[PDB]
């Protein structure tokens, strides 16, 4: 959000340093080429600089930090559906017969349609995101008793 | 025709009026000062009609009407042309008043029987409402109104605490409004106010304010109490219209829609005109 300037070179380097990387694989014979290593380093990374800008003490680099984590979260879908479109297009195959319960038939339902099977992947995501309440905030004041 | 009317209102566009008799009729009639033109009648209650009221353009132009009978039947011109619409029951003792609630409140229809109970539901067409009652006073309540505005909550979630008040008046010389509460059960009350030492009569809260609420609290005391609010939010200290016994018996005391101007039906058929006075007591202004 507030960038500030002490900051951007260390956003510009853990960036830069993502893409170093990277060609590193290219010339190492000892590491495979695969561009989705690429999106998941700049996804720790952007968790990494919104820590830093809350670690300043700054208020206004504390309005940062929430955008920060909101990128970094960011690369985490946009790498499990990028996998997804790019490795598997079936899941293992349920059996068809009538009598079986509706849940062998809400399994193949998921086999054919992808698209679906990606709605429930950002549904997850935002789920995990969302906490589960605390204890109620009214109880009976010692009804029925009476 | 009527040799006794009783009370008599009027609805939210000044073309129409309702009489509450005794003969168990509801004669509409169209307002054109002292004469009228009956367009219509229902009679369809038990004893004397002690009120009824027009709802708040928003919510039709409901009429709910209670009798000696204990519940508020609904007439609703349905075809240009009166029926019933509605029915209520849940408190039967006699209703002695019936009120529609401003347009912010929402269609709320307030009970108000003379077991000590009370009722508050909402207005449905597709039904359901969910039954809240509250129980106020004991030796029952003779007239119930309608808290003055809807208050604000600021933070980020609006309307939490006070919000639709109610004020109500028992027999048992108690005046008092409400805060609805949603974290201590039943109506947190605020505090009784006790100047009366004989039955509550009537009560109107004032759509006028500057820096005070002002609750025209009426009594068979014969005087009326007018409670000032301080700041509005403050305490409710005593401040007297008279602080003498009238040589009337009073009975209705409505505030007018903009001023202070409170009318008082006395008991000798003269209805006195107040104004605040010179001070911080009332004198008449007729």
């Amino acid at each position: 959000m507030e960038l500030s300037p002490t900051y951007q070179t260390e956003r510009f380097t853990k960036f830069s340093d993502t893409l170093k990387e990277f060609k590193i694989e290219q010339n190492n014979e000892q590491n495979p080429i695969d561009p989705f290593n690429i999106i998941r380093e700049f996804r720790s990374a952007a968790g990494q600089l919104a820590l830093d800008l809350a670690n300043s003490g700054d208020e206004s680099n504390v309005i940062s930090s929430k955008d920060w984590e909101l990128e970094a979260r960011f690369w985490h879908l946009v790498e499990l559906l990028l996998v997804f479109r790019n490795a598997d297009l079936d899941l293992d195959e349920m059996e068809l017969h009538p009598y079986n319960s509706r849940g062998l038939f809400e399994k193949k339902l998921m086999q054919d349609n992808k698209q679906l099977y990606q709605i429930w992947i950002v549904m997850v995501w935002l789920k995990e995101n969302t906490y589960v309440m605390e204890r109620p905030k009214n109880v009976p004041t010692s009804k029925w008793l009476n | 025709h009527n040799e006794l009317i009783h009370d008599a209102v009027l609805d939210y566009y000044g073309k129409r009026l309702a009489t509450c008799s005794s003969d168990k009729t509801i004669k509409i009639f169209e307002v054109e000062g002292e004469t009228h033109k009956l367009i219509d009648t229902l009679t369809g209650h038990e004893g004397p009609v002690w009120r009824v009221d027009w709802a708040h353009p928003k919510f039709g132009t409901i009429l709910a009407s209670c009798s000696y009978d204990g519940k508020v039947l609904i007439w609703k011109e349905e075809n240009g042309r009166w029926s019933q619409i509605a029915v209520h029951a849940v408190h039967s003792a006699s209703v002695n008043s019936v009120q529609w609630a401003p347009h912010e409140y929402g269609p709320l229809l307030l009970v108000a029987s003379s077991d000590g109970k009370v009722s508050v539901v909402e207005f449905k067409e597709n039904g359901t409402t969910s039954p809240i009652i509250i129980d106020a006073h004991a030796i029952g309540v003779n007239s119930a109104s309608w808290a003055p505005a809807t208050i604000e909550e600021d933070g980020e979630h609006n309307g939490t605490k006070e919000s639709r008040k109610f004020v109500t008046g028992g027999a048992d010389n108690l005046v008092k409004i409400w805060k609805y509460n949603s974290d201590a059960q039943t109506y947190v009350l605020e505090s009784t106010l006790e100047g009366h030492s004989d039955w509550v009569r009537d009560v109107a809260w004032s759509p006028t304010v500057l820096l005070r609420s002002y609750l025209a609290s009426v009594s068979q005391d014969r005087t009326c109490i007018i409670w000032t609010q301080d700041n509005e939010q403050g305490p409710w200290k005593k401040t007297l219209l008279k602080e003498e016994k009238f040589p009337d018996v009073l009975w209705r005391a409505s505030w007018s829609l903009s001023g202070n101007v409170l009318a008082l039906s006395g008991g000798d058929n003269k209805v006195t005109l107040w104004k605040e006075n010179l001070e911080g007591k009332w004198e008449p202004a007729g």
